[PDB]
């Protein structure tokens, strides 16, 4: 299905996000908007423990998804 | 076969019935006019919020063993004098109202489990009791003299009776019996005029309307039938209970009936309104329901019912909701009946007491 | 824009105010003179509907406006009236018996059969 | 109908739920079977509640057992017939009147008191 | 107390009690529960007294009043210095402010038949008061008591 | 294979020509607050297994409210059984959005009633929310039973 749709039907689910600065994001999904800008929760970078962070969407290099992403969303 | 018994000793009696239903049903009819005409929202609200307040203030007042087995029928004389209560194992004892000390003496009448009892409208202290064996009995009952001293001794039936009642003019007994039939009977003559079969099982709870117009019949079908006395059939059958009905009660005003079913659920029939809004269901008591009753002098207006829960909860004529539960059984509560003044409960139940609220 | 908008929002918010009241002063009505949640509303009599109910009835009730019917006679109608399935349990003399019935025709074909 | 005497009576469906206590207690032995053992039962108090039979001729034999119910406060029904009644109790001899008596340890328990329950709906 | 209480000497017994209570400057209710319930019980113990052992529950029964041992031990003053009527209500106002209780609904049941006497008062008091707590078998323990005592 | 063959059987007899028993067992429940999500869960799957015709209803959320199952005897029993028992309803809960922490010491439950009624007009068991007790008897009054829910 399309990714928008993935990312709306996946709410409070760990993932682990890559920026352009190529700093490691993992955190909690929390909103999606229809710019894919991020919004996250329970949320530690790797080159910080951070209680809620926001991410644009253009900033985004790719997003590594838990397996049960089908599941869980379908 | 209908229609057909001639019944000529009924008409006589039965002309009686419409002459005092007429004129008594115009009156009361005619009282609730002026009531309808003069009240107000202010303390029409106020009382009835202060009324149904005091109920739901009532507590325990005091308990009284009588009998080896549970105490059947709890019933107050008028003007709330002493209340008449049958047991199980066939005695039935009258206590003072207030004091609950036993005024009379034991007294074995009724060799089965009694049925219900009753005091006779005019307050001439004649108490009627059924019970298992098919006799009903009248008791002649004095301040001082001494037991009880029975008048009538009355078979009109084959198996178990249930609940025997008198009609407002107080020359007529009705019974109702596990037979097929339910009987009505003379207070002078004491014999047979109705005999009725209106369902498939017995007919477990009569109701004489208050004003001596209407019998509301229920039965174990689970189906409460409304006869007229006077028309000879039924005016309506309405049937609101999955189980056997085990109590029936009229409002003072004929505008109100109180079924207690065998599903708990106290069926409120106005029939007032026969098309449109008749029934007024209530969810009563956790197990079934027993014995319900009406306020009585304060003209109905607020209802109180008794089950195998051990809570007695009261309710009012309109809302028909819980104002508040009342403890104080430790057991079944098989038997309830109010102070006419509406001021005091005594009931009765399978933890052999007699209870007081006050 | 904005100005507009700000004095906008503070008329809305003037707006509620004044149904707070009212809801209070409803309230206290109520106290004294009813209560729909308690369906206090249900004690009120109707003059219209019981004034034309017993003109419709012509004098006395419903009951005996009639008064057609026979006295006469009097009816007995109407005798109005579930399969449950029956389960029959038994002794374990009859569930071993039945058993060793069961395996001996069984024991007694194979045997009989092979032979 | 099963004597004009006779009372409480249950129904089919009811006393299909009874027997079917009557046969699982019967297997957990919380059961006694006759008039004999019932009458030692009440006495006792241990016992939960009365079965007794319908169809039982004659009916005074277990007329005697209802008012000692009464007296000890237990609840009491009457299966129709006295030959499924024993045939639930696991006897083919036709049995009269079983009682179900007390377990504080029972698995059934929670059935006893849900039929127990229902059977002092009837009582009346 | 139980030591000095044996050899029965007042002064040592009153002089270490408001030792007690001086060292009760430190508050929090401890274990005061039994403090108190002993220091009015041994001022019990000596016959005279009785009025300030009144106001001391008074003061007592009023800091506390949860205790429901202050309120048997004063339905024993007055039914020491034997007030039915002020008994009485005192065990009313103790059911009423401690319902799970047995014990203040025994006694006032008891004192309702020996003194007041009747069955019926008592009666009703032992059912209530059971309806109110049901898990306690100490009431029904109670009714059967009343019961085969009368 | 007789383990197979007996799933089939299940399967096949999930509905299987049963008609009305009626007698119809009726415990109506009112509540306090169900805020915490795992009640509702609890309530949904256990009346979905059980196929308890029925409702739950509220006030503005947080607000009291009302259940009503209705059902064969056993299975509205064990409906009772983990609705009384094995449900805590006094407790803490923290609602996962950031979390806010709703911790009820005063949040009840308690039995309004328990009997049969014949005729239940129940197609399913619909849970709802209602604004206010007005729409909420209405709810209530789509099946003709305005009485269930009684305010104190």
């Amino acid at each position: 299905m399309l990714p928008l749709y993935l990312l709306t039907n996946a709410k409070g689910q760990q993932m682990q996000i890559e920026l352009k600065n190529g700093e490691i994001i993992q955190g909690i999904l929390t909103n999606v908007d229809n710019w894919m800008n991020l919004t996250l929760s329970n949320v530690t970078e790797y080159s910080v423990k951070l209680n809620e962070i926001y991410i644009r969407g253009t900033f985004i290099k790719f997003i590594k998804l838990q397996d049960n992403i089908i599941d869980k969303v379908k | 076969d209908f229609f057909t018994p001639a019944t000529s000793e009924l008409i006589f009696a039965r002309r009686f019935l419409i002459n005092y239903s007429l004129e008594r049903s115009r009156k009361r009819l005619q009282k609730e006019m002026e009531r309808h005409q003069k009240f107000n929202t202010r303390q029409e609200l106020l009382s009835r919020r202060t009324e149904l307040q005091r109920m739901a203030n009532l507590e325990l007042a005091g308990s009284q063993l009588v009998s080896t087995k549970p105490i059947s029928a709890v019933s107050l004389s008028t003007d709330d004098m002493v209340v008449a209560t049958g047991s199980w194992a066939g005695d039935l004892q009258v206590l003072n109202s207030q004091t609950l000390q036993p005024l009379t003496q034991k007294l074995d009448s009724h060799v089965g489990k009694i049925g219900a009892i009753d005091w006779h409208p005019d307050s001439n202290n004649q108490m009627i009791s059924c019970a298992e064996d098919g006799l009903i009995k009248n008791f002649q009952y004095s301040n001082e003299e001494g037991g009880l001293r029975l008048l009538g001794d009355l078979v009109g039936h084959e198996r178990r009776i249930s609940d025997v009642k008198y009609h407002p003019s107080g020359k007529f007994i009705g019974s109702a019996s596990h037979d097929m039939t339910w009987r009505l009977w003379d207070a002078s003559t004491h014999q047979e005029l109705l005999l009725q079969e209106g369902h498939d099982k017995g007919v477990f709870s009569l109701s004489f309307q208050c004003d001596g117009s209407l019998v509301c019949s229920g039965g174990m079908d689970s189906l409460s039938m409304l006869w007229d006395i006077r028309s000879g059939s039924k005016v309506m059958t309405l049937a609101g209970h999955s189980k056997p009905i085990y109590t029936v009660a009229w409002s003072p005003n004929g505008y109100q009936v109180a079924t207690g079913g065998g599903d708990g659920i106290i069926n409120v029939w106005d029939i007032r309104k026969r098309d449109e809004g008749q029934l007024n269901q209530i969810l009563a008591h956790r197990n079934i329901v027993t014995q319900v009753r009406f306020s009585k002098e304060d003209g109905g207006k607020k209802l109180v019912s008794c089950g195998y829960d051990n809570l007695i909860n009261v309710y009012s004529s309109d809302t028909w909701l819980k104002m508040g539960s009342l403890a104080g059984h430790t057991d079944k509560i098989i038997s309830l009946d109010i102070s006419n003044n509406s001021h005091f409960l005594v009931s009765g139940g399978w933890d052999r007491s007699i209870k007081l609220w006050n | 824009r904005t100005l507009q908008k700000q004095q906008e929002e503070e008329e809305l918010k003037r707006k509620l105010k004044q149904e707070e009241d009212e809801k209070d002063k409803r309230k206290l009505i109520e106290s004294g003179d009813p209560n729909l949640e308690l369906h206090e509303d249900k004690f009120l009599l109707d003059l219209s509907k019981f004034k034309i109910y017993y003109d419709n009835n012509h004098g006395y009730e419903w009951w005996d406006t009639a008064y057609h019917p026979s006295i006469r006679y009097v009816a007995h109608p109407l005798p109005e009236k579930a399969k449950v399935s029956i389960k029959a349990y038994l002794t374990q003399h009859e569930r071993k018996r039945l058993r060793r019935n069961r395996r001996k025709m069984a024991r007694e074909a194979r045997e009989i059969k092979i032979k | 109908a099963p004597n004009p005497k006779a009372f409480p009576l249950a129904d089919a469906a009811l006393t299909q739920q009874i027997l079917d206590v009557v046969q699982q207690a019967a297997n957990l032995r919380q059961l006694k079977k006759g008039a004999n053992e019932a009458t030692k039962t009440l006495n006792r108090g241990i016992s939960e509640f009365i079965i007794m039979a319908a169809d039982c001729e004659p009916i005074e034999i277990l007329l005697h057992l209802p008012l000692l119910c009464e007296d000890k406060n237990v609840p009491y029904v009457f299966v129709p017939s006295r030959v499924a009644l024993g045939r639930a109790c696991g006897v083919s001899r036709p049995v009269i009147a079983a009682s179900i008596t007390t377990n504080d340890a029972s698995a059934i328990k929670t059935q006893i008191y849900a039929v127990k329950d229902k059977i002092e709906t009837l009582l009346i | 107390i139980k030591l000095l209480g044996r050899s029965l000497q007042l002064d040592e017994l009153r002089d270490f009690f408001q030792q007690t209570f001086s060292s009760l400057e430190d508050f929090k209710i401890s274990g005061t529960e039994r403090l108190y319930y002993k220091y009015v019980n041994f001022l019990r113990y000596q016959d005279l007294n009785e009025e300030a052992i009144k106001f001391l529950n008074e003061r007592c029964l009023k800091s506390f009043p949860i205790c429901h041992k202050f309120f048997l031990q004063l339905g024993q003053i007055y039914h020491s210095m034997g007030n039915i009527e002020m008994s009485r209500e005192t065990y009313l106002s103790g059911t009423r402010l401690v319902p799970n209780c047995p014990l203040l609904w025994v006694s006032l049941s008891k004192i309702d038949e020996i003194d007041l006497k009747n069955p019926v008062r008592a009666r009703s008091i032992l059912d209530r008061g059971l309806l109110k707590n049901p898990d306690d078998v100490l009431f029904y323990i109670a009714k059967i008591q009343m019961e085969i005592r009368l | 294979r007789r383990h197979e063959d007996a799933i089939k059987r299940r399967k096949e007899a999930v509905n299987m020509n049963v008609e009305k028993p009626t007698v119809y067992h009726c415990k109506v429940f009112q509540f306090k607050n169900l805020q915490n999500p795992k009640i509702r869960f609890k309530l949904k799957m256990n009346s979905k297994e059980l196929s308890l015709k029925g409702l739950c209803l509220r006030i503005r959320d947080d607000g009291p409210g009302i259940i009503i199952v209705v059902g064969n005897e056993k299975s509205c029993k064990f409906y009772e059984n983990l609705v009384m028992k094995r449900i805590k309803w006094n407790e803490d809960f923290e609602l996962h959005t950031g979390d806010i922490k709703m911790d009820m010491h005063n949040n009840s439950i308690s039995k309004t009633w328990e009997g049969y009624l014949q005729d239940c007009k129940f197609k399913g068991w619909f849970m709802k929310v209602c604004n206010d007790q007005d729409s909420l008897l209405r709810t209530l009054g789509q099946f003709d039973s305005e009485h269930f829910y009684s305010p104190v």
